[PDB]
Order: structure tokens, then sequence, then C-alpha cells
């Protein structure tokens, strides 16, 4: 149609107008050398390493920035092209420090690799070299800025992805220095990602400093559970230890970024771990025992008690395989009190319909939206990668964003409608000026955070926000399949638990207090020992000792997300499976195997012994939990609204205050993160500065 | 040929070997599938596995060939190919001071015809291929393991065989004999990922899929 | 320096020592735990800081080709001493 | 596509003939093997083991695979008959030192993480 | 054509019995067929051109003497390379391994304009070069 | 060495040692790294 | 000469070792230096090829002159960092002189 | 006891065979939920799945009914079979 024709070394490729020489060479399989160009950042054209000859043209052009013109023949392997690369590399390495042995970027450095492939084998630089001061920008990123090649990728990322304009260039010429000029910390929910984009060792990870080398690490592709975005990751393991977390590219979720918590919270998996089964002795203190004894004590009470006397609570980092396993075990004693720690309104159609509790528009849908209304949520901290997607559309598609909550810093300017929930009624009635915007918007998007649903008036907010979506969606302006209502979850286990049939919240456990309680990773303190029948036999299964373990009568160690192959469902509803990178530490075991073993001890043996058999059971309870990396559409939104209108509850006067308001609340939200010492240094930094957290950095 | 560090090129051999490849293809169309000559001047003939004896006999006995010596006979495992095993014959002609490589293919279950009738050197080479790769050579005088231990189960040189194997040996005083047990390593072999993410040789760039 | 644990075992320059209840200290019964007494962390600190008159100094570690790769150290911050990433030697800029 | 060069057998009926012939040779040879190698097992034990090996593969239905298994068996016969093997090789079929490994879920659960 | 005199075999290809692999390392092992992710620390894409096959990770433990990493998994460092997913699936099937296939994640084509950095009315205007 | 003597460093041994195998002074290998996974210490108080 | 270890934990010796005889773990020292916490050579895996002293960029690991270190047990030949440092302090005078003689050929 | 504890309906979004199940959800599901408030009726859509009706009775016993090529009325009767008759 509008495609033009260009030639790359004589081979024809049809490219859309506006395409660059670079992008054209990709379609024939050639990767132009690069140091400054990044496909997800703005073009800069400053490294000059992409220079490529166009036949019948006397000047080399920067492929990263020059659009192709019809008829151009691109000579990627010509002498002029090859000599341009050698010259540029020679300038890059002239003042570069001889630090490869002491530089953590060794073995995964683009300057090293591109020197070998596109550069000379020797130097003709007989002069002295430049040296630069080191700059402290926090406890997560180490700066050895003498290694900087002035590519300005960090400057562009902070401005164009993180929304923070704290990195820049000071001076000019050979003395031009990237930094903050002042002593400042580049603290953000996406700070760590400047480490990856920096092609050299100028920016490196402080926690990972000196621990390993790229070639000696085994790469395991798993998923992140610190949030509900389900960011795809790579777990680098050496000799049965976890060394670092790296992003794995998924276009429709995390692109190629991860949050700092995902990146730097892996070190809490090496502290405060549960390694051996524990039971209470006569004195009343937990003592180490064996799986045989501990499982026998637990099974005896399970046989004795029955019905509502048996209950369970699921935490934030629980896998679907264990959730269904526990459900079956408690069902076989005729107990349906399967509960979570995260509230979701049970009024109306509750969890009967998926659409009622999913981000139906998908993460990628935000790019196609025209208006976004955020209610009772700080997406910057509840879902760092989801906010980054909003800011992208804000920047490239000129999206309009409105918020009904406390005025927070989302890294992009937004229209603050107010904080009281009552504004949601006005937006429906039409009084509020923003009502016309949603009505004039072809593809509006309404997002309610699960944080706001934890309020005692949560069911009212959901129906009000649902009512808004119905009106504009029903009006012919909205398209055939655009889905306007969305719920943004902050917990990784919630969606799977809701899909599987768990009751959201611990309300049912306070209506009918249980005499036996299974705490399956529940460290949020929702239910304590002041809310249960005295003499409760509590069983805590998990990987960390935080809040649930010290109150339990039996402790059954379990694996973490790095140690098991488990299914997690994101806020979209997409199911993704982790993979084993290391194995469970001491006498710890896989979560679903502990329950399966317990069932056999108790006589209620479950019908699965392998992972592939418990995943078949997941299909029976919900076929979507085995379709990995596929988003399954949910419909029947009108049916859900009709049911919601019936009850009519009353909104409270309390303003919507998000649980997390500043960065300091971001870093510690779960057991793994609370154990981490790196997330403890981050918290100390954003509360006092680098006055004390600053550390020597010599190499 | 005045570049100190670059291997000199010999075009006279390239023209000579290329012509002889056309010579073989014209004479043996029934089996020859491909003929190629390399940059460093080596001729390779690629044949259907049913022409091993015809092609080898012609090369040995034809007066414009006389490849009387079988320097080597080996195999290569390429799992991605549906016929994973590539059988390679390297031959030497003393009369013409030349070498030729003959290639054919087979899979796990399909036999190849033994070349012992053509070269008596192939007896042990074919035994090694069977022992190491599991390829069966039909009508062999005595096909049996040659390099592996007695009773060894598996074909070590296949790309799917673990480097350290499945079993290990030790002496047990209870039974007063050497016994085999499953392999456990005090230090696991450390797999290093060395390949660079940046292409090195453009001329071999494979067409995009 | 070598400090001894309550059990009597010598601690290494990596901080390694077997705790009281570890069975692996039986390997030292009738034999010895070999520990180098020269702790490199203590010996480098003894070396005096070098006063130089430039914003940038080079270090090869001494011996030329028998040292370490040559690096250049910035001395423009007066709240710290420039340190070599290879040899650990410290340098300071002398007030002109 | 399905047309493939055979090894020896053209159909499973012709192949199963070679399996039975091979069992005959093995059954005759156990009595001599126990005597020659001076094993401490009974002839019945050895003939039971031969039956076990022949039973392991009792599911195959491909003529070519059965031919290879017969070929491999016959090779092991030449080794044992000609005393190329040794007492250690013959007794590796019986796995005497390997203590029994657990084969129930609970037993596997108590010991380790393996399936 | 081929005159060897051929036979028809309508069974599926299964070579498990003639590979010498212990039974435990066939039935209980799960293969992973994937295109390796690009290392996010480098921008090259030459290690994403071919399919791989790996196996499930199993226990590694510390040697009591020296603290090394000890394993009992023979297929720990086994990685196979394939040109296509179909080729890999065929190889796993004939060897009797259970497998999970994960589809290739290709970078999406994008719109890159150096002019947009200097827009007159848009938010793409950059504040620094 | 009586003519061209070795260079003097502080860290060099002053007293040479002959092979110490088979004696109480023999070298016994051990790991020089500290523990990797810390373990949760249960509370010292009796809950309830 | 200061007494500071030359090794910076670059792990080039570990990578080039044809026998996988070298095991290295590193962490930042209390003074921020890149130094090893583990440096183990299995001398029953070593082939005494000298690749690890060629690869070293700081002349830290060397194959010394001694050949009379036969042992009565296998365990005595699994060398750790302390053993290798004591050997350096034991043999430094000879090692340095030999390097002085051959470093111009290297 | 031995009564009903849960109902699960599985279907596809775009298949022809599941059209009947989609009709019940669009029209008669709302009526059903009001009639049986505290019972959990779970509708879970997923592409290319044979429609089915799962019922969980007390102590873990479960039954399944295939709804393939069922008209909406048949679906209503089948649900009435489950709700009326209990195991
Ligand atoms: S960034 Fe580090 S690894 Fe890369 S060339 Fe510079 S010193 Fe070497
Ligand atoms: S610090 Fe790294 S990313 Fe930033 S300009 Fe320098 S080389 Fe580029
Ligand atoms: S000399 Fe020994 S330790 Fe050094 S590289 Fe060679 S084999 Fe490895
Ligand atoms: S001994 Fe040398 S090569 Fe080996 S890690 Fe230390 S500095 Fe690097
Ligand atoms: S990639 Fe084009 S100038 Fe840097
Ligand atoms: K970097
Ligand atoms: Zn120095």
């Amino acid at each position: 149609s509008n495609l033009i024709e260009v030639f790359v070394d004589g081979q024809s490729v049809m490219v859309e107008p506006g395409t660059t020489v670079l992008q054209a060479c990709e379609k024939v399989g050639m990767q132009i050398p690069r140091f400054c160009y990044h496909e997800r950042l703005s073009v800069a054209g400053n490294c000059r390493m992409c220079l490529v000859e166009i036949e019948k043209a006397p000047k080399v052009v920067a492929a990263c920035a020059m659009p192709v013109m019809k008829g151009w023949n691109i000579l990627t392997n010509s002498e002029k092209t090859k000599k341009a690369r050698e010259g540029v590399m020679e300038f890059l390495l002239a003042n570069h420090p001889l630090d490869c042995p002491i530089c953590d970027q060794g073995g995964e450095c683009d300057l090293q690799d591109q020197s070998m492939m596109f550069g000379s084998d020797r130097s003709r630089f007989l002069e002295g070299k430049r040296a630069v001061e080191d700059k402290n920008i926090g406890p997560l990123v180490k700066t050895i800025m003498t290694r900087c090649i002035q590519c300005t990728r960090c400057i562009r990322f902070a401005s164009e992805i993180a929304g923070v304009d704290d990195l820049g260039t000071t001076g000019r010429g050979n003395d031009m220095q990237v930094g903050t000029y002042i002593e400042k910390m580049f603290m953000s929910e996406l700070s760590g990602n400047i480490i990856d984009i920096c092609p050299v060792g100028a920016l490196t990870s402080k926690p990972y400093a000196f621990t390993a080398r790229p070639w000696e690490t085994r790469k395991t592709e798993s998923i992140d559970v610190m949030d509900a975005v389900g960011s795809n990751i790579v777990v680098s393991t050496r000799t049965g230890e976890v060394m670092r977390i790296l992003p794995r590219m998924h276009e429709d979720i995390n692109e190629e970024w991860i949050s700092d918590k995902t990146r730097f919270a892996y070190d809490g998996l090496k502290r405060q771990r549960l390694t051996e089964p524990m039971v209470r002795n006569e004195k009343g203190l937990l003592t180490h025992t064996t799986w045989e004894d501990a499982l026998s004590r637990v099974a005896g009470m399970l046989q004795s008690f029955q019905g509502n006397d048996v209950a369970a609570i699921a935490g934030g980092l629980v896998d679907a395989e264990a959730l269904i396993a526990l459900k079956d075990l408690l069902n076989r004693v005729d107990s349906d009190t399967l509960c979570t720690e995260e509230v979701f309104p049970t009024a109306g159609a509750g969890t009967d319909l998926r659409s009622n509790y999913l981000l139906n528009t998908t993460i990628a849908g935000v790019e196609e939206a025209d208006v976004v209304l955020l209610v009772g949520t700080n997406p910057r901290f509840e879902a760092p990668l989801f906010n980054a997607r909003i800011r992208k559309s804000w920047l490239h598609n000129d999206l309009k964003v409105a918020l009904i909550g406390s005025p927070v810093d989302l890294t992009y300017r937004y229209d603050h409608l107010g904080d009281s929930p009552k504004i949601l009624q006005d937006i429906a009635s039409g009084s509020h000026p923003f009502s016309q915007v949603l009505q004039e918007a072809k593809k509006p998007m309404v997002i309610l955070g699960s944080s706001a649903l934890q309020r005692n008036d949560g069911a009212a907010i959901l129906a009000a926000v649902s009512n808004i979506a119905q009106k504009i969606r029903t009006s012919s302006g909205v398209t055939g399949d655009w889905k306007v209502m969305n719920i943004l979850h902050r917990i990784a286990s919630q969606v799977a638990a809701l899909d599987l049939g768990y009751k959201p919240g611990v309300e049912a456990i306070q209506k009918n207090p249980p005499k036996m309680l299974f705490l399956l990773g529940a460290d949020g303190g929702c239910i304590t020992r002041q809310d249960l029948p005295k003499d409760c036999f509590i069983v805590y299964q998990g990987h960390h000792g935080d809040v649930g373990a010290p109150i339990a009568d039996v402790i059954l160690p379990g694996a973490a997300y790095t140690e098991k192959s488990a299914t997690y469902v994101n806020t979209e509803g997409r199911a993704q499976q982790t993979k084993v990178a290391v194995t469970p530490p001491g006498l710890a075991r896989e979560d679903w195997k502990i329950i399966r073993a317990l069932s056999e001890i108790a006589g209620m043996t479950l019908p699965y012994d392998t992972l592939d058999q418990v995943r078949n059971r997941l299909e029976e309870v919900s076929p979507n939990l085995v379709r990995y990396d596929d988003v399954e559409g949910a419909n029947y939104f009108q049916q859900a609204s009709e049911l919601s209108k019936l009850v009519n509850q009353q909104l409270l006067a309390d303003p919507l205050v998000p649980p997390q308001l500043t960065i300091k609340d971001f870093y510690m939200t779960d057991s793994i993160s609370r154990a981490s010492q790196t997330m403890a240094k981050c918290v100390k930094a954003v509360t006092e500065g680098a006055h004390a957290v600053e550390e020597p950095s010599i190499c | 040929d005045t570049r100190p560090t670059v291997r000199p090129r010999n075009d006279v051999a390239h023209k000579q070997l290329s012509a002889f490849g056309e010579y073989v293809a014209e004479i043996l169309p029934k089996y020859v599938q491909q003929v190629q000559v390399s940059c460093f001047n080596e001729l390779e003939i690629c044949i259907h596995p049913d022409g091993v004896i015809p092609v080898l006999t012609f090369l040995r006995d034809h007066s414009n060939a006389q490849f009387k010596s079988l320097a080597d006979l080996t195999a290569v495992d390429i799992p991605t190919r549906q016929n994973r095993f590539e059988i390679v014959y390297n031959l030497l002609s003393l009369r013409f001071n030349s070498r030729i490589r003959v290639k054919t293919y087979t899979d796990e279950l399909t036999p190849i015809e033994s070349s012992v009738p053509v070269y008596k050197a192939a007896n042990w080479y074919e035994r090694e291929i069977w022992d190491m790769f599991g390829v069966f050579f039909a009508n062999h005088p005595d096909l049996r393991r040659i390099l592996t231990d007695y009773g060894f189960e598996g074909h070590p040189f296949r790309k799917d065989f673990p480097l350290s194997g499945y079993v290990e040996l030790r002496y047990d005083d209870e039974v007063k004999r050497v016994v085999a047990e499953p392999v456990e390593l005090a230090q696991e072999f450390r797999k290093f990922d060395l390949n660079s993410p940046w292409e090195a040789f453009p001329a071999y760039r494979q067409p995009p899929e | 320096g070598v400090r001894t644990s309550p059990t009597g075992e010598k601690v290494t320059h990596t901080g390694q020592v077997y705790d009281d209840g570890d069975y692996r200290k039986v390997r030292f019964v009738g034999r010895q735990k070999e520990v180098n007494e020269n702790f490199a962390i203590d010996l480098i600190a003894e070396q005096p800081v070098s006063q130089v008159g430039s914003r940038v100094i080079s270090c090869d570690g001494g011996g030329g080709a028998l040292g370490h790769p040559r690096v250049y150290i910035n001395l423009d911050k007066e709240t710290k001493t420039g340190t070599c990433g290879y040899c650990g030697l410290q340098f300071r800029q002398q007030h002109h | 596509s399905t047309s493939v060069k055979p090894i020896f057998s053209r159909d499973m009926n012709e192949a199963k003939r070679r399996v039975r012939e091979l069992y005959r040779a093995w059954y005759r040879e156990v009595p001599n093997t126990v005597h020659l190698f001076q094993l401490d097992i009974s002839v019945k034990q050895g003939r039971d083991k031969v039956r076990e090996m022949f039973k392991k593969n009792a599911h195959i239905t491909d003529p070519r695979v059965v031919d290879l298994l017969v070929i491999k068996g016959k090779m092991e016969l030449e080794e044992t008959i000609k005393v190329w093997k040794q007492r250690t090789h013959v007794m590796r079929f019986f796995h005497e030192t390997e203590a029994p490994r657990p084969k129930d879920f609970l037993s596997k659960f108590y010991v380790g993480h393996d399936p | 054509t081929r005159d060897t005199q051929l036979i028809t075999v309508d069974e599926k290809l299964d070579i498990t019995t003639i590979t010498g692999v212990p039974e435990e390392h066939i039935k209980t092992r799960k293969a992973r067929i994937f295109v390796p992710a690009r290392n996010n620390m480098q921008s090259g894409v030459n290690n994403t051109k071919k399919w791989k096959m790996e196996f499930d990770t199993r226990e590694r433990w510390e040697n009591p003497l020296m603290g090394w990493a000890s394993t009992a998994d023979p297929l720990s460092n086994l990685v196979l390379t394939f040109s296509t997913k179909e080729d890999a699936v065929a190889f796993a099937e004939k060897n009797g391994w259970s497998y999970d296939v994960e589809e290739r994640k290709v970078p999406k084509p994008k719109s890159k304009s150096y002019g947009a950095n200097f827009s007159w009315n848009k938010r793409t205007r950059v504040s620094t070069k | 060495p009586t003519v061209k003597p070795p260079t003097a460093r502080k860290f060099i041994w002053t007293n040479h040692k002959f092979n110490l195998s088979g004696t109480p002074q023999q070298y016994v290998p051990y790991s020089t790294t500290r523990k990797k996974i810390q373990e949760w210490v249960p509370p010292s108080t009796p809950y309830k | 000469p200061s007494g500071e270890e030359r090794c910076i934990a670059c792990k080039l010796c570990e990578a080039v070792c044809p026998a996988q005889a070298i095991t290295i773990e590193a962490e930042p020292r209390a003074d921020g230096s890149r130094r090893t916490t583990r440096y183990d050579i299995d001398m029953t895996k070593c082939i005494y090829c000298g690749f690890c002293q060629e690869a070293c960029p700081v002349d830290a690991i060397v194959e010394g002159p001694n050949f009379e270190f036969s042992t009565e047990t296998h365990e005595e030949l699994l060398y750790n960092k302390e053993k290798l440092l004591n050997n350096g302090d034991k043999w430094e005078a000879e090692i340095a002189a030999n390097i002085q003689a051959d470093y111009l050929y290297r | 006891k031995l009564g009903l504890r849960e109902i699960r309906i599985h279907l596809c979004q775009r298949s022809p065979g599941s059209q009947g199940v989609r009709d019940f959800i669009e029209k008669r599901y709302v009526e059903l939920k009001k009639a049986n408030p505290d019972l959990p009726i779970l509708i879970r859509e997923c592409s290319d799945v044979q429609p089915k009706l799962w019922a969980r009775y007390a102590f873990g016993q479960e039954k399944n009914v295939s709804l393939n090529n069922f008209s909406a009325d048949q679906v209503t009767r089948a649900l009435e079979n489950v709700l009326s008759s209990k195991a």
C-alpha cells in the first residue's frame, strides 16, 4: 500500500514510510552496531556508531535517526562503513579506563563485544586518560563514571520512562559529566532499570557487586510475585544460589523493565527462612521436629474437627496449585471457609463473574485508550509497571488522566477531581464537568484499585464505579468490544484464588470463628489470636517467619517462588508459570506436596501425586489457569451491574487515602521484602538521605 | 599474498577440485545430491545413503580418481535434522595427491551399508560409530562395541547423552567386586555460556525466517 | 589479625569459623586449621597516603609490566582519598 | 513417507520370531554362566532376570526397534559366552548394592524434592 | 526410485528403549522448549535466533568437605539446539520426554522519529539532549 | 643467594617448612565462605 | 609489595581452566575492595598447563617452582585460599625472581 | 450433610456449541442468583472448551454434565436437576 522499497546490501525490503535505515536492516536480519540507540527511548544520534554508507552517497548517515528513502541501497559491510565503526570505537576507548577485570560489566558489555566484532585489535593512543569523580545516586546503583561513554540513555530513561528529570549533563566537551550536579538520589520505583540500559559498567548494581560473572550464571525464566502485574523475569543462579533478578521482555506486560522491589528483593529470600518443621513443646516453645511428627499432629486435629471448625487463610505469595490443594482437603471435611487476606466485595455477582474482578482492558489496552479515570489507587506503587504504561500513552498518544483520591505524584500531570467518594455519584448523574469527557471519549477506561475496596464501604465504590462504566459503555459512543471497567490488584495470589472459589477476606472467619486455622502464607495479620476460639490449633505453611509463624502451633516449611514451578494469575487474568531455579532450602518442601502428604496421613487422600495431575485439577475448577500467557476475555458485565444495584449500600464520608503515599511505603509490603536488607537500606535512604547510607565505591 | 596474517588463496586447486565434482555428479547422478568446494579448497560430495558402495567403489577404482586410502570414517550428530546422523568418509588419492570428503545421512533406526567390501579399514571405524552413535552398519563382519565398557548401555557421542553419563563405578567390600551406581558428583560440571550476542561473521548470515 | 573464637578456632580473613555445634570441626582434631596470619586488609591500611600535585594520578602498582593495568584516579573530591581499584593504594591532592 | 528401509524383520511376526530364538539362547546360557563365572546366584534367579529384561520392553510394536534390541542382546551374548565380560559386569543386572529406593509419595516426600 | 525394497511402519517413532537412558530420567523429566530471552544487559540479538531444549532443575547441595555444589542430576547441563519448534518437539517425542513449548517473543516494530523530540504542541518534546 | 640475595618483603616466611604430610601440622581442606541462608530463630516466649 | 592480595576476583582463571579445577566466590570487602572469599584449586583436576597464570591480568596466580608436594591423602591436595596464600608467602622469593627472568618473553 | 455447595459453568466465548450456555447467562442467570443468594455459581469462560456444568456436593463429591450443543432451556433444566436433586 504505502510501503516503500529499499535495498539492504542489494536485497529488497518493503518498509513503512518513516522507517529508519536501522529498522530496515533488522528486517533482513542485520543488527547495526549501537551504543546510544534504544528502541524504547528517544533517538539521540550521539554515539555515531550506527554510521552506515548509502551507495552513491558521499557521507555516512546515522542509521538510528535517518529515515529510509525510496531506492536507497544500504551498505552495511562496505569498507567505508567498516572504517567508520573502527574510528568511532577508537575514540570511545581512548579515555576508557582499564577496568574490565574489576568491572562487573565484563562478559556482558557491549563496548567489549562491539570492539571485538567492529573494532581494531590495538591502540594508537599514546596520551593520558580522563578521570572523573564518582557520584552517589543511592544505595541501589553504583557509579563508576569514568567508564561512562556519554550515551545519555540514563538521562532519557529517567525523563521519558520514569518521569524524573534529575539526570543530566554538566559541562561541555571531554569534561562533560553525566550526573545530578547536586548530591541527589535517583530513587524511584523504576530506578534500577538504568543499570540495564547503561551499556557499560558506569552504572551497576550495588547488591550484586563482585558476586559473580555473566558466563558462570544459569538463566531461569520465571515470574515476579512482588506485585500482580506478573512481570516476566530471569533468575540468574550459580551453584544453587540466586545471584540477581533480570527483566525478561514481554511486550504486553513489563516491556523490558522491572520494579526495584522485583529487582532487589531477592536477597530477603536468604534471611528469616523456615527450614525445618516446628511444633510446640510442653513449655510452649516451638522446637524442631520431623515431617512425620508434625504432619501427624496436624492430621489428628483435622480428623477431629469438621465443618466450620476448620478454616484457612491465603496470603499474597501463594500458588494456584497449593490453593486448590488446600481447598480440596478442607472440602473433604465439608469446610468451605476458604479465605484470603484481600477484601473484594461479595455483594451482587461477587466472584461469580471474572469480569467483576479483572483488569479487563489489559495492560496493553491503555495504549489505545483516550481517557483514564483512577479511583482510590496509587498505580506508581501498587503497580509500578502499570503506571509506566499509562505515562507512555500520556506521552505518545496524548492520554488524559483523572484521579479520585489523595493527590499523589504519578510522574505525569493529571486532573485531580477530588478525594471524597461522593464525586463518583456526580460523575454518573452528569453534574461533574468530567462526565462529558467520559461521554465524548471513544475508548474511556475506568480503573479501581483493590486498595480502595478494603474499606468497609468497598461494595458501594465498586457499584458506583461500575455504574459509571455501564452508562458510557451502553451509550453508542463506546466501541463493540472495548471494556471500560477494570480492577487493579496489588496481590499476586488474589485473582487465582478468586477464580478458584476462595471467599475474599476474613469476614467469614469472624462470623464463625474456627477451632483450627491453616495460615497458608498469611503474614498480613488479618486474623490474630485475639479473634479466635482460645485453644485454636494454627498451622502456618510458608517460607518466612514474619507474623504468622510465631503464633502458630505447627510450622510446615514451604518453598518460595524461586524454588517451585507454580501458576500465578495477574490482574489481567493471564496465567503464567514460574520455573524452579534453586530448590527449597533445608527440609522445606513444595506447598502442594505438603497438603497432599497431609491428606494421605489423614485418610482423605487427594487424587493427584504429580504436578501435571494437580494442574489438570486446576483446569476442572477453572480452565483458564492452565492456558499460559493467554488473556481470556470476560463478558456479561451488564448481568453483574443488575445484581449490584439490588442491595444499595451507602458510601462513607472518609476520603480515599491510598495505603502507600510515598516511596518509603513502597519498599516493604510483603514477607520477602521485609526480610531483605537492601529494601531496608532504601527505606533508610528516602527517610534520611545518603548522609549515612553512603558507602565506599572503588571498583 | 603479501598480507602477513591472512591465509593465502590457491585458485588453481579450487578450479581443479570443482571440475572433478562436476565429473562425479555427471557420472553418478543416481546418488549425488550436492557437490561443494570450500574456501580453503576441500571438495565434499553429498550422496544418498544408498550409493555408499557404488560411489566409494567408483572413487577407489576409477582411473581418474584412485582414492585407495580411507583416511577416516566418522559421524556427526545434528539433532535438529530429522536424519540426525551425518556419515562422513574422508579419502586420500596418492596417485593424484588429492583428498575428497563424501557425506551421507541416516537416522537412529535406518541402517547404512558397510563399506568393508571397498576398504578393509572401515571395519573398526564402523564399529566405533555404532558404539558411540548407535548407527547400524548392515552386513558387517563383526559389529560390536569397541570403545565403551562391557555392558555399557547408551551411545555417548550423541548430543543428548550427558557428559558424565548415568552410572559410575566403585569397589564395594561387601560384595568384594567393582559395582556400578548412579552418578553423583561432588562438584557439578559448570556450564559456561560463552556465545556473544553480537554477530561475528556476516557472510554466513542465515536468511530471516 | 587472627582472632580466636570462644571455641578456640582461628577465624580467617573471610570471617569463616565453625560454630559450636558444627560437626565439621572434627576434621581439625589431631590436625590443624591452616590460616594465613597476614591479613591483606590490615596491611594495605598501613601504607601511607601519597600527596600529589594534580587532579589526576596514574597507578600501575609498581614494577611496570609486573604490576596491574594502568588506571587514572580522580582526586578532585577533598572528602576522601583516591584509591586504586587494583592495589588499594591511596592518593591525595596536595593543596597548591 | 512411512516407507522405511528395514533392518532384518519386515513385520512384527518375523521379528517376534527372533525375540523367541534369542530367549532360547539366553535360557541355555545361564547354567553355563553361573558355573563359569562362579556366581553365587541360582540358575532360576538368572533365568528370572532374563525374563525381566525381556518383559521391560513388552510394549514395543515397531519391527525396526525390536530388531535393534535383538541385535544388542545378541552382542551381550557373545560377550558373556566368550567371557569378554567379567563377574562385575554379569552381576550389574541384579543391582545388589543399590538399597531399595522409595516408590510412594510419602516416602519420596520425607526424603527429598524429587517427583 | 529407491529400490531397497521398503516396509511400512504406521506406529509413532519411540526410541526410548534403545537409548540406554534410565527410566527415572525419562518419565519424570519435563523438557522446556524455548527461544532464549535476550540478556537485558546487552543489546545484541544473536543468541535469540535458535530454539533450545532444557530440562527441569533439580537439587544441588553443598559438599561437606569444600562447600562445592554437588548434584545427582545427569541432565543438569544438557542443552540442545534446534532450528525450529517442530524439530525440537519431534526430538522430545521420539525420546519419550514430556515437554512444554513457549512461543517466541519477537520485539514489536516501533515508530522512531528524531523530529518528535522537538514537537511544537506535543508532549514528546525532550527537555535535554 | 650469597651473591645475589632475594628481595625482602615483610610477608615472606622467615622459617621454611618441609613437607608436613602425615603429621599433626598437615593441611586439612575446608570451605572459606560463610553461611548462605540464615534460619528463623523461634521466639523465646510461650505465646498464648 | 604492600602485602595486599593481587587477586581482584576477575575469574578469568576460572573461565580458562581447561579442567574446571578453580572455584571462586567473591564479595565486597569491608573496605570496598573486590576480593575473594573462596579461591579453591583441585590439584587432582589440574593439568598444570599454566593458562591461569597467562590469563591473570595482575600476576596473582602462578605455577611455582616446587614439585615436591606429594601427600599421603587426597584431601591434602584440595587447595583453598589460605593454602595458596601460604605457598605464595613461602615461595615468594623464588617466584618473583623467576618472573623477573621471563616476564620479557611473556 | 449432603447438599449442594457450588456450581461451576464452563464455556467458550465464541464457539457455536456453547451458544445455549451463553443464553442462560445473559437472561436467566440473574434470576437464579437472586433465588439462590449464598450458593456460589461460578461462570468461567475460556476459548475452545467443551461446555460443562460442575456441581460440588458436601465432602468433596463432584458431578459433571456436558452441555455441548444444548439449548438454553435444556441448560435451565439441567441446573434445576442439580439444585433440586442433591447427593
Ligand atoms: S564498561 Fe567495564 S567491561 Fe566494558 S569495556 Fe569498560 S571496563 Fe571493560
Ligand atoms: S552513565 Fe551509562 S547510560 Fe548514562 S550516559 Fe553514561 S554510558 Fe550512557
Ligand atoms: S594450570 Fe591447572 S589450575 Fe591453572 S588453568 Fe591449567 S589446569 Fe587450570
Ligand atoms: S587469580 Fe588472577 S585471573 Fe584469577 S580471579 Fe584472581 S585476578 Fe582474576
Ligand atoms: S546508535 Fe546512532 S549515533 Fe548512537
Ligand atoms: K550497566
Ligand atoms: Zn594501583
